[PDB]
């Protein structure tokens, strides 16, 4: 069996910040050019954001 | 609970304790590694904010 990963790598975020609109609608833009499409503009995410 | 937390540039926020942090570095002085490691104790109401 494996143990925990991303647990520690976790940055709490705010209430308002998680629920952002931005946020979601940017991550939905994101999966629909893969699924559909495939151009790889920013590949990095910099996952900061 | 010996080392605690290392440190090799996480996400930006990710804290940095657990509640010790430790890592190595490349010292000025020459080209030898050193390993440095700090301990926190919370003091006066740390929790409320």
């Amino acid at each position: 069996e494996p143990e925990d990963y991303g647990s520690q790598q976790w940055a709490a975020p705010s209430l308002s910040g998680a629920a952002s609109q931005t946020v979601q609608a940017a991550y939905q833009q994101d999966l629909t050019m893969l699924g559909r499409g495939g151009v790889s503009k920013n590949l990095r995410t910099a996952n900061s954001l | 609970k010996y080392l605690g937390m290392l440190q090799n540039g996480y996400s930006d926020s990710t804290s940095a304790y657990v509640d010790n942090i430790s890592t190595g570095l490349v010292v000025n002085n020459e080209s030898k590694l050193e390993a440095y490691k700090i301990t926190r104790v919370k003091t006066d109401d740390y929790d409320k904010n």
